[PDB]
């Protein structure tokens, strides 16, 4: 078989293939994750360069791994499907053997482990994908939000963004998100998520996707009109 | 040893792009234009054969439009030989699904499968990717009529109207201009041929330089019919629409 | 114990003048226990008809397999498979399981679309082709069917006469077999029309 | 049909004292009604103050002892010449035996030595690796002749104190190494009289903090 | 798993004061048929070891080739192949014993009973047994098959324990072996009159005697024996 | 290009030397061994204030008697930790005992050079393995991607390693108490850390014979930081 | 395990399964639920050799749940039954076959119809109005043949099911410790806690 | 230059640069001395420390009761080769009830190192070994190079500044060979030999490492206060 | 062999006999038929001794690896299923096992899983396994209540083994008692059946048929 070591160290101690995988993530559409007091919201950018699209059947940016966990991403779309599939299989495998669904941290740790494996295996390149994994642990009302990246490192976040212009929306979140008092309701959390995307998105029409996840496997994706109402209210308050 | 001669087909550029995928897309841009248009009562597939000859046996020829099963068809853009390898794999997957569940394979599942195969060649194996872009036209009882496209990266997306191959920039603008949601098959047939007629690199668009197909519910009662147009039938629709 | 006589059932096929006929009972059982009176044993792939007796799981499995294979055949050949070609396919497919076979008694029937010639064929579980002119029999009442067919059959029967012959051959054979009956179906096949008739019979 | 197993007879006996341990075994080796050898050592010093015997089918017995001795050697290499404690050896032997769960070593294994607190220790194994620390254990051909005698004379079973009449048990007083060796010798003398596969010679290995010592005694050769 | 076809019967042996003696007849039986009368079943290895083999002859020939190959292999990159690093009886035995047990553990045994007789570097007598099961044992006297039942009792009357070995001379030991071979000829239905005898002495070395015969046999008393009970004539 | 297992003209493996450069870029981890226990401490180094710092796990339990701190490409350590845990548990299964700290470290270091064209590159992470056994007592090891491991009385790895090691050179003596070691790690971490040291961006842990391996609470560490400030202001 | 029944009525499917678990000499449990929910509107009961039954049922459950997540869509009962049959048909020619018989009761939300599928360990699938496995049919089918109507209500189906269970309790030598009854309809799966 | 990218490439002058670079790693390694008489064989090794807090890297490894070696270079490679020797010594004991000849042990090490020099993908071993042992032909001392070359010697030294010790042994040849039935005096000659390779630093208690094997002496390593006698 | 385990208000009682036999021959009277998997989990031994010892000791290793990885106590459900899935892989090979995996966690409470070498895995409130199981079941069924005290429950388990030890020829020697709480199991001593029988006979008035 093909055994070539593609991911290797350079004189300055860098693994360029892992670093170039991050550049693929930088090119990807923006994704944002914000956790409130009793919810987590996953915002995603849809570049409006592609019109005449069929939004019914086009792969959605946010994906359910189980009934209680979701996964969004920035970077290579084709690569994301491989991680999503592996995660979904592992979720069912965990339920089958442990007789309990995965914790959000466990599912994150697994996906991050797969990404890591591809950074020191022969004949393979790293995933050009960073993920935001969100949900609620079984029989638990504490919100969870995690991030992963091509190198395989993962960590928990009060709020986080990835993808193109993620520097700008992270800047926004760092000043607007208060740890001592996070978004108390679903409305406040979704509003802050939409606001953060409006710093980058361009138009607030079909370019913003919002998915709200609540405790006890309560996941719902907002429609165009529902999101448009947030976009309207934000800009009307801004005119002052 | 052998390492010396390895092109390393599955690596990132400093900018974070896959060299071979990008170069395969450049290859596909020189291939004959293929267009898919989705209407409320059917789908149209139109495609241009590349600089043909007068001695080419057209009626038995097939380089653009292929049948995956009774419900799903594809338009090809790129290396024909590469496409046929993938097409046979897709035909088998559809049959495996039918054998397992005793139901026709949903369009997206088939598209995802083929797109995942393409993806594999970009991440591992050290082989060159398939220099092929597909337009998938199909129907199932969940989402109804569907148009998809996949490219050598393994990325696929859904569309109302889409082009692949040569002059996609020009073609996609023309489709975006004249397409509407309440459109019908006979109107979509006219749009597809009009778009090719303007984007073509040939002096004039004729029947011998075209392949054409429609997926209609225009079949006797609740069922779907695939129609791969014959050379004489393509000649008729060109006169009907007023191009020749 | 014997896999070919657990579920029971029969298939018979006959040739006529510019026509073929294939027929089967509807019983599926677990030895003495009757389980289903709707288990049809005749399938078709285009204009080629296939009856399969024997172990019911294999009947189902092989039907799904030949549907699979004839569908790919059609996509590549750009035409529906013919009875002569399909017969060879059935034979090849059974023999590739030579030392672990499907416990079945298949029966091919159909008319060649180009030549218009009536065709029937039978196989043992392992793929050996029996290409008879007159008739093919299969199932747990094959002896009874051989006896019925040998006496009742005469060559060059018209479709509506052939129907009566094959129907009476099946019905009376099934009434002398404990594991066959519970209804019956008869296909009368012509070059461009096929009539399917359900027969009324004793339900014991 | 080829039968890969055989019975080489023999009988072994392990007894755990207070600060010592003994592992005894007869030196006779047999097949059917013939004597192969009148002196074929069966109890072995395996190093690290551990003694071992694998009674039953002699080929499997020799194979197991050989593999365990090898395990002691590699335990030293891999773990900085650390002493293998009797409990660790016992667990290691379980894995050797259970490793051939579906084609077992046809032997009844016994090891003896001192635990990490210096007290006497004997471990007993079945052919497939189930084991247990025990105070007293006879193994092999004449095991059924020896164990009831040991229950009575070591553990004082069914013995009560005169005058009380079944109300007060005889107290479990500690036996010295000289007292144990007497019971071992009388066990094998009795076993020799009533069991045809037992005889020729008795070899006893005594384990103390000072090391491993050997004692040999003649048995009847008929 | 197989069955033995062409077979060799008893191998007998004993220790004496300066070395070991080993003997075995020259017969390769084919069931009850006494097929092959010129089969050598004592195979010397170097000038200090003799391996006596009973049981399946085809497996014996295989073992014979392994030992021949062992000598070749030992000589490779070994300047002391004919001196300090020469093959010992103990090395040869342990090798065979490993093979026998490995083969029985794969359920495909070498269908044999083997006795390795020799003298070590330090002059110590070596005599040890191994068979198709991989079972091994040592004793002042060792014998396979019928020899175990008839030879051992006679040889044990000469060397009954370890302390009798220094008291036993080569002439006494050889006499006992030769007598045992006669007894086996009387009573083993799968034996022959012709046999080979090998002596490995620490002083005089390896003495290999071929084409020996059982002699001084008692048969004359047979003339007087008549009928099976009542018959007088 | 060039082989992965290639020697340089100086006689070193290029890839191993380059992995050491990656470890220099990693966050600081410090270990100090005493007769009352071994202390392990790390710099968390959160890349943003929105990152929940308690999810940064750079100190890890291998067994009840063995702990581990890491520095460098921390994602690479996960398989090393998995192997270590398996080795510790497997040895207990085979031998009904705790495994020696050195033997555990040797098992981890055997993976290191299993790379070529096995994994495609060396590990980009160094480990401070701390623990206790009955034979050699309290021990601290430094496991490198070269496959070499050194035992230490005290050791610092990461970006502030050479500066911290010089500080450990002067400060360490054989009669250190556990409390003295805890403050000493916090002192040296605070020196080499870019951001100001507090209970949220730095973590402590220890391994004792009685209580085994324990990661310190943020509340417990906060008190030790406050105790440090006062004793430094005391002179 | 012993007795598993199924009956498809007008607007639902009813599965009855025995509660007993016997280990040769003793009855170890008398409250065992011999069923798994494959999807919100599809229930599978099972009976056969010990270990194999639950191992198989849970393996199927995991696979259908995996499909549900991937496609965000519930497979039809027909599709599920075909998938299950293939696994059993694959199993029968394996080194060690699954010794498991199943009934799959489901409500097709597309067609708005209840569906009952009977599949044995060989991979023998049949769609039925009412079904059973093992010896259960020998006692109950004569009653079902007599009383059954395709337009029965759920309450009538339960009454006919009680009559079947009563006949089993009278003429079967084994004590199966009663049955757990579950109903599968448009609203999903629910258990009849009093029976 | 252009012919040092891998071990499979000869230079125009017929050299294997990767092997020579592996040889260079030994010269960077700490000094170790080997010497023998007719009765005993001795290994003396100068252990190296990372710094004052660190331990001193162990140099000597035991292979069997009658054999062992000292290393200089990549320690992990020595662990691989020593492990392989342990197995071969152990194979000989188990199968043939025979202690492995020291000369034959060298032949095995040569052949193992050789395979790594002729095949693509792998690399040469980056360590030199000094094997001592006592077998049926008396005491022995071998020098292993990762090129594959194994050499039987009366005495030798490998590592940094090893030439000084090697010259000393070349002068003392006639003296130390005659040290029969006296382990302490043979070790003294080894400690005096390794002292010729020292600059700046001197032999301390945790610095020095000594091993010995002989007629009635199993292979035993001496470290710590056990070697204070010889300082 | 006779082994039992039952759930109650105060957690779980586990009780076993101590006899080991090879045919009619009594190999041992001092066998341990409770495997201490870890400080919180217990497992009983019936059928093959080696199979139970080996794989339940192995189970303890898996439980340890779980809580190292997951930083959380393994559930009784998860622990039992690791064992049942393992033996199910070996199904047909000839493993002989009949065990109760017993534990007490926060999320589950006191839980008992019967695990079998046939692959059977059953949750339950009362289980008895072994050649003397039927005798133990009788005493349990007639006297069991959820609201038993820890003292009475321990006695009920002890008395039920005694019932089997008396009647079943392949059970006896001594009784081992365990009490499983949320904070871990607590050992309640070894009780010689010989001495226990006369003690119970006199104090309880039972076994009137037997002359004492
Ligand atoms: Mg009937
Ligand atoms: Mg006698
Ligand atoms: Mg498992």
């Amino acid at each position: 078989g093909y055994d070539r070591a593609l991911s290797i160290f350079s004189p300055d101690g860098h693994i360029f293939q892992v670093e170039y995988a991050l550049e693929a993530v930088k090119r990807g559409t923006c994704a944002v994750g914000v956790k409130g007091k009793n919810c987590v919201v996953l915002g995603c950018e849809r570049r409006s360069t592609l019109k005449l699209q069929d939004t019914r059947i086009t792969p959605s940016k946010v994906s359910k791994i189980d009934s209680h966990v979701v996964l969004s991403f920035s970077g290579l779309n084709a690569d994301s499907r491989i991680l999503i599939e592996k995660a979904r299989v592992e979720a069912q495998s965990h339920r089958l053997t442990l007789e309990d669904p995965v914790t959000v941290e466990y599912l994150t740790r697994y996906v991050a482990g797969v990404q890591q494996r591809y950074t020191q295996s022969g004949g393979v390149r790293p995933f050009g994908v960073s993920t935001l994994i969100a949900g609620f642990d079984p029989r638990d009302d504490e919100p969870k939000l995690y991030q992963t990246e091509p190198s395989g490192i993962y960590s928990s976040w009060s709020a986080q963004t990835i993808g193109r212009n993620s520097k700008t929306v992270r800047e926004f979140l760092e000043k607007n998100y208060d740890r001592k008092e996070p978004p108390a309701t679903v409305e406040e959390c979704v509003k802050l998520t939409v606001r953060s995307l409006l710093e980058v998105v361009q138009t607030g029409a079909k370019n913003i996707e919002i998915t709200v996840v609540k405790p006890d496997s309560d996941i719902v994706a907002l429609s165009s009109e529902e999101i448009n109402q947030y976009v309207t209210q934000i800009e009307q308050e801004k005119q002052e | 040893g052998s390492r010396r001669y390895d092109s390393r087909t599955t690596i990132f550029s400093p900018e974070g792009r896959l060299y071979q995928v990008e170069y395969a897309l450049e290859s596909i841009s020189h291939a004959g234009t293929a267009i898919g248009i989705m209407a409320s009562d059917g789908i149209v597939l139109a495609a241009e054969r590349k600089v043909t000859s007068t001695l080419l046996e057209q009626d038995t020829s097939t380089e653009k439009l292929y049948k995956l099963n009774d419900k799903i068809a594809v338009a090809v853009a790129g290396l024909t030989a590469d496409a046929e390898i993938l097409i046979n794999t897709a035909r088998i997957h559809a049959q495996n699904y039918l054998k397992t569940y005793n139901e026709d394979i949903p369009v997206e599942i088939l598209v995802r499968r083929l797109s995942d195969i393409k993806q594999g060649y970009t991440q591992h194996g050290g082989l060159r990717p398939f220099g092929v872009s597909f337009i998938y036209a199909g129907y199932d009882d969940r989402y109804g009529y569907q148009l998809y496209t996949s490219n050598p990266s393994g990325n696929y997306t859904g569309w109302k109207a889409i082009s692949v191959g040569a002059n996609t920039s020009a073609a996609q603008t023309l489709l975006q201009m004249d397409y509407k949601d309440d459109m019908k098959v006979d109107d979509a047939i006219e749009l597809a041929l009009k778009t090719l007629s303007k984007t073509t690199d040939s002096s004039a668009l004729t029947y011998d330089r075209l392949e054409f197909a429609t997926i209609r519910k225009g079949a006797n009662d609740g069922e779907v019919y695939q129609k791969i147009f014959k050379p004489q039938e393509i000649k008729d629709i060109l006169v009907k629409t007023g191009i020749t | 114990s014997d896999p070919s006589s657990i579920n029971g059932g029969i298939v018979v096929a006959m040739t006529g003048k510019d026509c073929v006929a294939i027929a089967c009972d509807l019983r599926l059982g677990s030895q003495s226990l009757g389980v289903s009176n709707k288990f049809e044993k005749i399938f078709h792939y285009g204009h080629v008809f296939l009856g399969i007796t024997g172990l019911a799981t294999d009947v189902t499995t092989l039907n799904e397999m030949f549907r699979y294979k004839t569908n790919l055949y059609k996509l590549k050949e750009e035409r529906a498979i013919e009875p002569e070609t399909f017969t060879q396919l059935v034979s090849s497919s059974l023999y590739e399981r030579r030392f672990g076979p499907y416990f079945v008694g298949p029966v091919v029937a159909g008319i060649n679309s180009k030549s218009g010639k009536p065709f029937i064929a039978g196989f043992d579980l392992i793929g050996c082709i029996d290409e008879a002119k007159d008739f093919i029999v299969s199932g747990t009442a094959s002896d009874q069917l051989f006896g019925m067919c040998e006496s009742l059959y005469e060559p060059n029967l018209e479709p509506e006469d052939l129907f009566e012959t094959i129907s009476q051959a099946l019905l009376n054979a099934a009434d002398r077999d404990a594991l066959s009956g519970w209804g019956a179906v008869v296909y009368i096949i012509k070059k461009d029309e096929v009539v399917k008739r359900y027969l009324k019979m004793r339900q014991d | 049909q080829f039968n890969p197993y055989g019975d080489n007879g023999g009988t072994i006996l392990g007894i755990a004292g207070e600060d010592f341990a003994v592992l005894a075994g007869d030196t006779r080796n047999i097949t059917d009604y013939s004597i192969n050898s009148r002196y074929e050592p069966k109890v072995f010093d395996c190093g690290d103050n551990i003694v071992m015997s694998a009674n039953g089918f002699a080929a499997d017995g020799d194979a197991l002892v050989k593999r365990f001795k090898n395990s002691v050697k590699w335990y030293h290499f891999d773990h900085n010449d650390k002493k293998l404690s009797i409990n660790s050896a016992a667990r290691n032997i379980q894995h050797l035996l259970y490793g051939k769960r579906f084609f077992p070593y046809y032997v009844h294994t016994i090891i003896a030595g001192l635990d990490e607190d210096g007290k006497g220790a004997v471990y007993s194994f079945d052919p497939v690796g189930s084991y247990e620390r025990e105070q007293c254990r006879a193994g092999g051909a004449a095991a059924s002749l020896i164990m009831p005698f040991l229950d009575n004379q070591v553990n004082f079973k069914n013995q009560y104190e005169p005058g009380t009449n079944g109300k007060v048990k005889k107290p479990l007083k500690y036996l010295s190494v000289e007292e144990v060796i007497k019971l071992v010798r009388d066990s094998f003398t009795s076993a020799t009289e009533r069991h045809i596969q037992v005889g020729d010679g008795l070899e006893i290995l005594i384990v103390t903090k000072d090391g491993v010592r050997k004692e040999f005694y003649e048995l009847k050769r008929d | 798993t197989q069955q033995p076809i062409v077979t060799g019967t008893s191998v007998i042996s004993m220790k004496y004061d300066n070395g070991v003696i080993i003997a075995a007849d020259n017969l390769g039986s084919y069931g009850s048929l006494l097929r092959f009368n010129g089969v050598e079943r004592l195979i010397p290895v170097g000038d200090n070891t003799v391996v006596g083999i009973s049981g399946d002859i085809s497996d014996m020939q295989h073992i014979e080739r392994l030992l021949k190959d062992l000598v070749t292999e030992n000589a490779y990159d070994n300047p002391l192949a004919d001196a300090e690093e020469a093959l010992e009886p103990s090395y040869i035995f342990e090798y065979l014993a490993t093979v026998m047990y490995q083969r029985r553990s794969k359920m495909n045994p070498l269908w044999n009973a083997i006795i390795v007789a020799g003298v070590q570097s330090n002059g110590d007598q070596f005599l040890r047994y191994v068979n198709l099961l991989g079972v091994t044992y040592s004793s002042p006297t060792l014998a396979t098959g019928f020899g175990a039942h008839m030879a051992n009792p006679l040889l044990r009357k000469v060397v009954d324990r370890e302390s009798d070995i220094p008291k036993t001379t080569v002439q006494v030991a050889e006499e006992a072996i030769v007598n045992a071979m006669r007894v086996l000829y009387y009573r083993d239905a799968r034996s022959s009159r012709n046999f080979s005898l090998a002596i490995i002495d620490k002083n005089t070395g390896l003495t290999f005697k071929k084409n020996l015969q059982v002699e001084n046999m008692k048969w004359d008393f047979a003339k007087d024996i008549k009928g099976y009970g009542t018959q007088k004539i | 290009d060039r082989g992965v297992s290639t020697f340089s003209p100086e006689g070193r493996l290029f890839q191993v030397e380059y992995s050491l450069e990656a470890i220099k870029l990693g966050s600081t981890a410090i270990g100090i061994a005493t007769k009352e226990g071994v202390v392990l401490g790390v710099e968390k180094r959160a890349t943003s204030p929105l990152l929940e710092s308690d999810s940064i796990e750079k100190i890890v339990e291998i067994d009840r008697h063995i702990g581990c701190a890491m520095s460098g490409l921390t994602a690479d350590a996960r398989s090393m930790i998995e192997h270590a845990r398996t080795a510790a548990v497997t040895h207990n299964l085979y031998y009904d005992e705790d495994i020696n700290v050195e033997s555990l470290t040797q098992s981890v270091c055997d993976l290191a050079l299993r790379f070529g064209e096995l994994m495609s590159r060396p590990f980009g992470v160094a480990l401070l393995i701390a623990g206790h056994d009955a034979d050699d007592g309290y021990q601290l090891f430094h496991a490198e991607p070269s496959g070499t491991f050194y035992r230490y009385n005290a050791k610092a790895i990461g970006s502030g390693s050479e500066g911290a090691q010089a500080e450990l050179l002067n400060e360490w003596h054989s009669s250190l108490t556990l409390k003295e070691a805890e403050l000493l790690v916090l002192k040296i971490l605070k020196q080499v850390m870019e951001e100001k040291l507090d209970e949220n961006n730095a973590q402590l842990s220890c391994i004792t014979k009685q209580d085994g391996f324990k990661i310190y609470d943020n509340e417990k560490t906060a008190e030790l930081i406050k105790e440090l400030k006062e004793k430094e202001a005391a002179e | 395990m012993d007795i598993i029944l199924g009956i498809r009525v007008q607007d639902s499917v009813i599965l009855a399964s025995s509660k007993a678990v016997t280990r040769g000499i003793s009855v170890l449990k008398d409250s065992d639920d011999k069923t798994r929910q494959l999807s919100p509107h599809t229930l599978m009961s099972f009976a056969g050799e010990a270990g194999d039954t639950v191992q198989f049922a849970e393996y199927i459950q995991a696979n259908i749940q995996l499909y549900s997540i991937r496609e965000d869509y519930e497979l039809s009962p027909q599709a599920v039954s075909s998938f299950v049959r293939q696994e059993l048909a694959k199993s029968i020619r394996s080194r060690r076959p699954y010794q498991v018989n199943v009934l799959i009761g489901g409500y097709d939300k597309k067609k708005n119809k209840p569906e009952l599928y009977q599949i044995d360990y060989l991979g023998t699938k049949v769609e039925l109005p009412y079904g059973a496995h093992g010896y259960s049919g020998f006692y109950t089918f004569s009653l079902l043949d007599h009383h059954y109507r395709p337009d029965m209500t759920t309450e009538e189906g339960l009454d006919l099911l009680k009559l079947c269970v009563q006949e089993l309790e009278k003429r079967m030598p084994m004590d199966f410790k009663g049955v757990i009854v579950k109903i599968v309809d448009k609203d999903g799966i629910r258990q009849v806690d009093d029976f | 230059n252009n012919y040092d990218g891998d071990t499979v490439t000869f230079s125009p002058t017929g050299r294997l640069f990767q092997v020579e670079y592996a040889l260079e790693a030994i010269k960077q390694g700490s000094v170790t001395v080997g010497l023998r008489s007719n009765t005993h064989a001795v290994l003396v090794a100068l252990k190296r420390n990372a710094d004052e807090l660190s331990s001193y890297q162990k140099k000597i490894i035991k292979c069997d009761e009658h054999m062992g070696l000292s290393l200089a270079g990549l320690a992990p490679d020595a662990r691989v080769l020593s492990n392989y020797l342990r197995q071969q010594c152990n194979y000989s004991s188990l199968v043939f009830n025979r202690k492995l000849a020291v000369e034959r042990a060298g032949h095995l090490l040569c052949d193992k190192a050789q395979k790594n020099t002729q095949s693509y993908g792998g690399r040469p071993y980056g360590v030199g070994l000094l094997i001592i042992g006592y077998d049926k032909s008396g005491a022995h001392l071998l020098e292993f190079q990762p090129s594959g070359n194994v050499t039987e010697l009366y005495g030798t030294a490998i590592g940094a500044r090893s030439q000084g010790a090697k010259t000393y042994l070349e002068r003392t040849l006639d003296t130390f060979i005659k040290i029969d039935g006296n382990p302490d005096e043979l070790i003294k000659a080894g400690v005096e030999a390794i002292s010729q390779s020292l600059r700046d630093e001197s032999l301390t208690v945790d610095n020095l490492s000594i091993a010995i094997v002989g007629k009635d002496t199993p292979f035993t390593i001496y470290d710590g206060e056990a070697v204070a006698k010889y300082i | 062999t006779t082994t039992l385990a039952f759930r109650f208000q105060g957690g779980i009682i586990v009780a076993v006999d101590s006899r080991a036999t090879a045919g009619n021959w009594v190999a041992s009277q001092t066998v341990k038929k409770v495997i201490e998997i870890n400080p919180f989990l217990l497992g009983t031994i019936a059928g093959g001794a080696a199979d139970c010892q080996f794989w339940e000791t192995w189970l303890g290793s898996q439980c340890r690896l779980h809580e190292l990885r997951e930083k959380e106590r393994i559930s009784v459900a998860a622990a039992s299923k690791i064992l049942s899935n393992l033996v199910y892989q070996y199904k047909g090979a000839g493993l002989s096992m009949g065990t109760m995996i017993c534990g007490y966690t926060r999320k589950e409470g006191p839980t008992i899983y019967y695990v079998d070498s046939d692959g059977t895995r059953l949750k339950g409130d009362i289980f008895c396994v072994g050649s003397g199981q039927t005798f133990a079941y009788g005493v349990l069924d007639s006297n069991y209540k959820w609201d038993l005290s820890v003292e009475d429950a321990l006695y009920l388990g002890k008395r039920s083994i005694l019932a089997a030890a008396h009647r079943d020829a392949y059970s006896g020697g001594s009784v081992n008692l365990y009490h499983v709480t949320e904070d871990g199991w607590i050992y309640h001593g070894n009780h010689d059946v010989g001495e226990l029988f006369w003690k119970v006979k006199e104090e309880e008035g039972s076994f009137n048929n037997v002359i004492g």
